[PDB]
RNA sequence: CCGAGGGUAGGGCCCGUGACUGGGGCGAAGUCGUAACAAGGUAGCUGUACCGGAAGGUGCGGCUGGAU
RNA sequence: GCUAAUCCCCCAUGUGGACCCGCCCCUUGGGGUGUGUCCAAAGGGCUUUGCCCGCUUCCGGAUGGGCCCGCGUCCCAUCAGCUAGUUGGUGGGGUAAUGGCCCACCAAGGCGACGACGGGUAGCCGGUCUGAGAGGAUGGCCGGCCACAGGGGCACUGAGACACGGGCCCCACUCCUACGGGAGGCAGCAGUUAGGAAUCUUCCGCAAUGGGCGCAAGCCUGACGGAGCGACGCCGCUUGGAGGAAGAAGCCCUUCGGGGUGUAAACUCCUGAACCCGGGACGAAACCCCCGACGAGGGGACUGACGGUACCGGGGUAAUAGCGCCGGCCAACUCCGUGCCAGCAGCCGCGGUAAUACGGAGGGCGCGAGCGUUACCCGGAUUCACUGGGCGUAAAGGGCGUGUAGGCGGCCUGGGGCGUCCCAUGUGAAAGACCACGGCUCAACCGUGGGGGAGCGUGGGAUACGCUCAGGCUAGACGG
């Protein structure tokens, strides 16, 4: 009736947690980002996108996030900001 | 036909019928016998055929041949039938094996003795 | 290489991608004769410059949409109507095969 | 007409069948091709382009063996046999490695190629295969 | 790793190995990825030993992973001298 | 395994004397020599026309008797020899031929192929040294099929040996007597056998 | 939000079975006649129509695959 | 409530790598560069200022994959119309990645007699079986791919799973209990039961090959290596060999004289399966240990489930035969019994008092640890006919026109080169089959080498014929 199959459950709840966590938090931030360069607010945008992007980037170390993923959150994230603040300008640090 | 037409229409592959249907794809079936009687041939000839109508684990109930001199079925008697008609007994389609379940053997025989489930003698 | 088809164009009424009609031929593996079968693509383009009637040239491409893995390569000739009369034609013949 | 060349050796056939001298048939660059291997292998004594009422034909000059002993003293046939393979109906090409034997040798198997009209020994010759004109012998 | 070892064809009390290159994720007697030799354990004929040498180093160039007990007959075929 | 029985009934029923005993077989005690007539109940009475069936059945059989072979075993050669180059008929004899029983018959170690297998059986015949007791060892050309030396000392083989001082042995064959060892030297070429046997109709028996 | 499925309701196709009923095959040791085969004793066959215990008959038109 | 680390996190560092914008080369998102921003890490161990195994980010190899496209892939048209995420578009979501894969909006499209839609049946291939070939039939074992893991759905973990012996939920079923509550998923190996005409040992071993973890010793491996049962198949071998009567007994036939079984038996002699006795493997030389440098290289040793079995030697017994058939096809004939009965039978047909056709018997034919039956596949069946058939009367011309699609099409000249043909080259796995040779005493089985192929990609060529475009013609056709 046993098994260290057990361990391996045990184990990805525990990742699962670490994981979904991360994610959470990267969408927070890339969303924050994105609003705030809706209504930009130049500098704190690009504040906080930052913020994501290191995030993100920290996240693709591990299993977390695919290298291609990150680059691809990356990529959506900042077109979005950067045409976003083309509705009123300018960038107010960096970037870039 | 034109060729033409046989790149239209093809030539129709012509699939069997099989003869022993109650079978279901199978070399023998087992059941059992329901009526176990005498049966009368056609022109030109004249006997009395013994056959015994059997129900099968196929689902089908059927007139199967009891060859032989003499035999030993009866109503409930558990029988294993092979195929192959009676030419002159319409609508039997198969035989009772001798030898196998409640059929016994032919009581006596000597010659083609296999055919007929009849052990070899002293 | 991408394969590579020719044919004409049957339908302009979508828009940024056209239905290209590519016809072949080869010997009837048991009959021999030789024997014509046809197939529509929708190729894509973008620049909505192919016209009914087009004989154009058609690449397969990396997907564009479900249906659609073709590009339009190039023009080859054009006002080929009497091709799209055979095709229109015959899909009007249909209404005279039913019950 | 829908097979120039069927017709031909039609032509031929049927009148190889009563023991014709010569038959006309209408004229083209690609019947000639044939007759020219018709004659060349002494299925035909040859031909020769004339013309009937202003149209282009081909005498076509039969050839037969000796008058023969018995009731029947109708001499053998040059051209016993001769009959369309490939056709409008159903062309028929084979490579090289696939041109037939006729009769064994002792017959010929025209054919077209892009080396013009061969026969089957020729072909392999050449080494080319193509469409399958006819069967003679 | 791509492994190069020992898929056993012959038959029932008699071996015959074909040392082969394939995926270590394979079967044994599975599709391999290319042949490079064979060898007879039961050394029942003169060359119960064959091993296309040029080939086997290109493998190893290129991180292919040899079993011990092919690593041997690779050995004895010197692909391994320096 | 193969006949192993009743073997005169076989040369009456062929209508032809098969050398099948060894010594009874010269004598005029031979069965062929008092009643060259088939076994059996109707024997005696007046063969009717063979049909042509029955014809190739016979010569089928009377080429197989002779070798004491079982069907399957001789319908495996056929075969081989209609896979192989040649003519079959010429082929199929050889590799009827090449059997150990037979090639060790041939050289005399023994009077009837009937005695010639229960000596390779028995395995006092060899090959090229090495022991072999299988009647159907394909014999190949270069071969030294001697007796065994445990087996020299033997009543009965010596007697056999005695028996061959000089009588000549088919072309295809070479006999060191003393030595008790003879050698295959090539496959027959047909005249070099004279068997009761038109084998083109075999062949015309497996067509069917 | 989507969602295994569950529930309600209405449809389509297929299999089994059913009082009873329609003919069909066969059997053959019957009853009734004798429609076809001969000019088959009304030439036959025919599509259709009406009719008769039954083969069948008749009408209309057609065919000869009709004897003299 | 406490405590460790190759667990987690934080900053630092930036070869590099990621991302936005500009620019250059390219040409679908490929390669490089500039500014901006962002991301690394874990140490353990010994012979201890030097190794080994790990850790980190990047590049390229290799290998295994995902996705995409052309062509091929069964039966029913008594299934003829099907389609609203439907077909395309724009933007976004998602992924490793394209994509109606998912959503929002917009447009009105997409498919179908070249058979959509629907129903039925089937996992596909290498192959296999048959067949002269063409074809037909088939997909068991072995290899390749797919799919599934009680019936469904789902995602988590992860390079990789939507995971047979991992997780969650719903269903059906079964079991456990202390009656409160819990459990399970053999289509892994064996084994039980049901079903069935029918299909195996609850064996042995990790010695070999292979796989996982480990520096390594080594541990696990129902993969596998072997053993067990079953005549299921193929191959090999035995039940003996020689001699032995004008020829016993018995039995069968008879014209009562004899004929058969039958050299068959007896009997005589020679061999010697089984069985006894002794010895007894190949499969196993690596890993490790030695010196060298932990490499190249040379020596040390360990290890065998099968198995005390194969096999070698010595001794040694005459030692299982059965099954079908004998009217014709088809090889094998007489006597009795029976009397349209009992019965045989694949087709034609046998049996009604002289049956080579039923049953027994003698005899004979055919095969032989087999023989025969039933089932099914191809063959014979040119009886679906491409190879290779037909339609006045045998089955078969539409009741007749008109005409859509399609199929097919006169003479001459050129252009193109789609069909077609030729050369080159890639692919066409392994096994199987075919030819050679070789290893098990043969064979079967198995190994090494050889020969190719159709068919598709690529490159180059040819242009008779079919095609296509272009220009002429008048014999077809149409008109005056
Ligand atoms: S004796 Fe020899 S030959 Fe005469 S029959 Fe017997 S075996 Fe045949
Ligand atoms: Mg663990
Ligand atoms: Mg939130
Ligand atoms: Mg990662
Ligand atoms: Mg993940
Ligand atoms: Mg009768
Ligand atoms: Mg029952
Ligand atoms: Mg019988
Ligand atoms: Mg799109
Ligand atoms: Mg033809
Ligand atoms: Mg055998
Ligand atoms: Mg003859
Ligand atoms: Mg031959
Ligand atoms: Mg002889
Ligand atoms: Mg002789
Ligand atoms: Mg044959
Ligand atoms: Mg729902
Ligand atoms: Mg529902
Ligand atoms: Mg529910
Ligand atoms: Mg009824
Ligand atoms: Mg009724
Ligand atoms: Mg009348
Ligand atoms: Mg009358
Ligand atoms: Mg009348
Ligand atoms: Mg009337
Ligand atoms: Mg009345
Ligand atoms: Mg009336
Ligand atoms: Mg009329
Ligand atoms: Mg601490
Ligand atoms: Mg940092
Ligand atoms: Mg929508
Ligand atoms: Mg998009
Ligand atoms: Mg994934
Ligand atoms: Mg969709
Ligand atoms: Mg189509
Ligand atoms: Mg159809
Ligand atoms: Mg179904
Ligand atoms: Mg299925
Ligand atoms: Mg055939
Ligand atoms: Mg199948
Ligand atoms: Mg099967
Ligand atoms: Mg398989
Ligand atoms: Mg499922
Ligand atoms: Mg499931
Ligand atoms: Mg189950
Ligand atoms: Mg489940
Ligand atoms: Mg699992
Ligand atoms: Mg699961
Ligand atoms: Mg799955
Ligand atoms: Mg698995
Ligand atoms: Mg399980
Ligand atoms: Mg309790
Ligand atoms: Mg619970
Ligand atoms: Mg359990
Ligand atoms: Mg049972
Ligand atoms: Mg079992
Ligand atoms: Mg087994
Ligand atoms: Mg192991
Ligand atoms: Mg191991
Ligand atoms: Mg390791
Ligand atoms: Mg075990
Ligand atoms: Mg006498
Ligand atoms: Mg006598
Ligand atoms: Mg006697
Ligand atoms: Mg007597
Ligand atoms: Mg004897
Ligand atoms: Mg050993
Ligand atoms: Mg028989
Ligand atoms: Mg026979
Ligand atoms: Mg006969
Ligand atoms: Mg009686
Ligand atoms: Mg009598
Ligand atoms: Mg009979
Ligand atoms: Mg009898
Ligand atoms: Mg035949
Ligand atoms: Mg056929
Ligand atoms: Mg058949
Ligand atoms: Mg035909
Ligand atoms: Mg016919
Ligand atoms: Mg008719
Ligand atoms: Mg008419
Ligand atoms: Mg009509
Ligand atoms: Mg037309
Ligand atoms: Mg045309
Ligand atoms: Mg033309
Ligand atoms: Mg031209
Ligand atoms: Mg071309
Ligand atoms: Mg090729
Ligand atoms: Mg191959
Ligand atoms: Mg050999
Ligand atoms: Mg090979
Ligand atoms: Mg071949
Ligand atoms: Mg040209
Ligand atoms: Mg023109
Ligand atoms: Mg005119």
């Amino acid at each position: 009736r046993n098994l260290s199959a057990l361990k391996r459950h045990r184990q990805s709840l525990k990742r699962r947690l670490r994981n979904k966590a991360k994610k959470s938090a990267i969408k927070t931030l890339s969303k924050k980002a994105i609003q705030l360069a809706q209504e930009g607010k130049a500098e704190e945008a690009l504040k906080i996108m930052r913020k994501a992007e290191s995030l993100i980037d920290k996240a693709a170390k591990g299993s977390t996030l695919h290298k291609n993923a990150a680059a691809r959150r990356k990529s959506r994230l900042m077109r979005k900001v950067r045409q976003l603040l083309e509705a009123a300008g300018a960038p107010l640090i960096g970037g870039g | 036909p034109t060729i033409n037409q046989l790149v239209r229409k093809g030539r129709e592959k012509v699939r069997k019928k099989s003869k022993v249907p109650a079978l279901k794809g199978a070399p023998f079936r087992r059941g059992v016998c329901t009526v176990v009687r005498t049966v009368t041939p056609k022109k030109p000839n004249s006997a009395l055929r013994k056959v015994a109508k059997v129900r099968l684990t196929s689902g089908y109930e059927v007139t199967a041949y009891i060859p032989g001199e003499g035999h030993n079925l009866q109503e409930h008697s558990v029988v294993l039938i092979r195929g192959g008609r009676v030419k002159d007994l319409p609508g039997v389609r198969y035989h009772i094996v001798r030898g196998v379940y409640d059929a016994a053997g032919v009581k006596d025989r000597k010659k083609s003795r296999s055919k007929y489930g009849t052990k070899k003698p002293k | 290489p991408k394969k590579v088809l020719t044919g004409v164009v049957v339908s302009d009424k979508m828009q940024k991608t056209v239905t290209v009609l590519v016809e072949r031929q080869f010997p009837h593996p048991l009959y021999g004769k030789v024997i014509k079968r046809s197939k529509k693509y929708l190729a894509h383009d973008p620049e909505e410059k192919y016209k009914l009637g087009d004989v154009v040239e058609i690449i397969e491409s990396r997907p564009i949409s479900k249906r659609k893995r073709f590009r339009v390569l190039r023009l080859v000739e054009s006002g080929r109507m009497d091709l799209v009369e055979k095709y229109l034609i015959r899909r009007q013949n249909y209404e005279s095969l039913s019950k | 007409l829908t097979d120039p060349i069927a017709d031909m050796l039609t032509r031929i056939r049927n009148a190889t069948r009563v023991y014709k001298e010569s038959t006309d048939v209408p004229a083209s660059r690609f019947k000639e091709e044939i007759l020219r291997i018709l004659a060349r292998e002494g299925f035909i004594k040859g031909y020769e382009r004339v013309d009937v009422d202003g149209k282009p034909y081909l005498r076509v000059y039969l050839k037969y063996g000796p008058r023969r002993q018995g009731p029947d003293p109708r001499p053998e046939q040059v051209i016993h046999h001769i009959r369309r393979i490939s056709k409008p109906g159903r062309r028929v090409y084979v490579g090289v490695k696939e041109i037939p034997r006729v009769r064994r040798g002792l017959g010929i198997a025209i054919l077209s190629t892009s080396k013009g009209v061969l026969t089957d020994r020729e072909a392999r010759k050449l080494g080319v295969g193509g469409e399958l004109i006819c069967e003679v012998w | 790793m791509v492994k190069i070892r020992l898929a056993r064809f012959g038959s029932k009390h008699n071996p015959h190995y074909r040392i082969v290159v394939t995926d270590a994720r394979r079967k044994r007697d599975g599709k391999y990825i290319e042949k490079i030799g064979y060898y007879d354990p039961r050394k029942t004929t003169p060359d119960w030993l064959k091993v296309d040498v040029e080939r086997a180093r290109y493998w190893l160039s290129v991180g292919a992973q040899p079993t011990d007990t092919a690593r041997r007959l690779l050995r004895q075929a010197g692909v391994f001298r320096q | 395994g193969r006949y192993i029985g009743p073997v005169c009934r076989l040369c009456r029923r062929e209508g032809v004397k098969l050398y099948l005993k060894g010594e009874r077989c010269y004598s005029p005690k031979c069965a062929m020599e008092r009643r060259p007539y088939p076994p059996g109940q109707h024997g005696q009475k007046r063969a009717r026309r063979p049909s042509d069936y029955a014809v190739r059945l016979r010569e089928k059989q009377k080429l197989r008797r002779i070798y004491g072979i079982s069907e399957r075993q001789f319908r495996n050669l056929f075969e081989e020899a209609s896979k192989k180059k040649g003519v079959t008929g010429s082929v199929f004899l050889g590799l009827l031929e090449s059997r150990l029983d037979n090639v060790v018959y041939r050289l005399g170690f023994a009077v009837s192929r009937r005695q010639a297998r229960q000596l390779v059986r028995h395995g006092h015949i060899t090959v090229n040294g090495r022991r072999v007791d299988l009647p159907s060892y394909r014999v190949r050309p270069g071969d030294e099929i001697a007796v065994a030396e445990k087996s020299r000392n033997l009543e009965l083989i010596r007697q056999n040996l005695e028996a061959m001082k000089g009588r000549k042995v088919g072309p295809w064959l070479s006999l060191d007597v003393e030595g008790m060892k003879g050698k295959f030297l090539r496959l027959p070429d047909r005249e070099d056998l004279a068997l009761p046997v038109n084998e083109q109709l075999v062949i015309e028996f497996y067509s069917r």
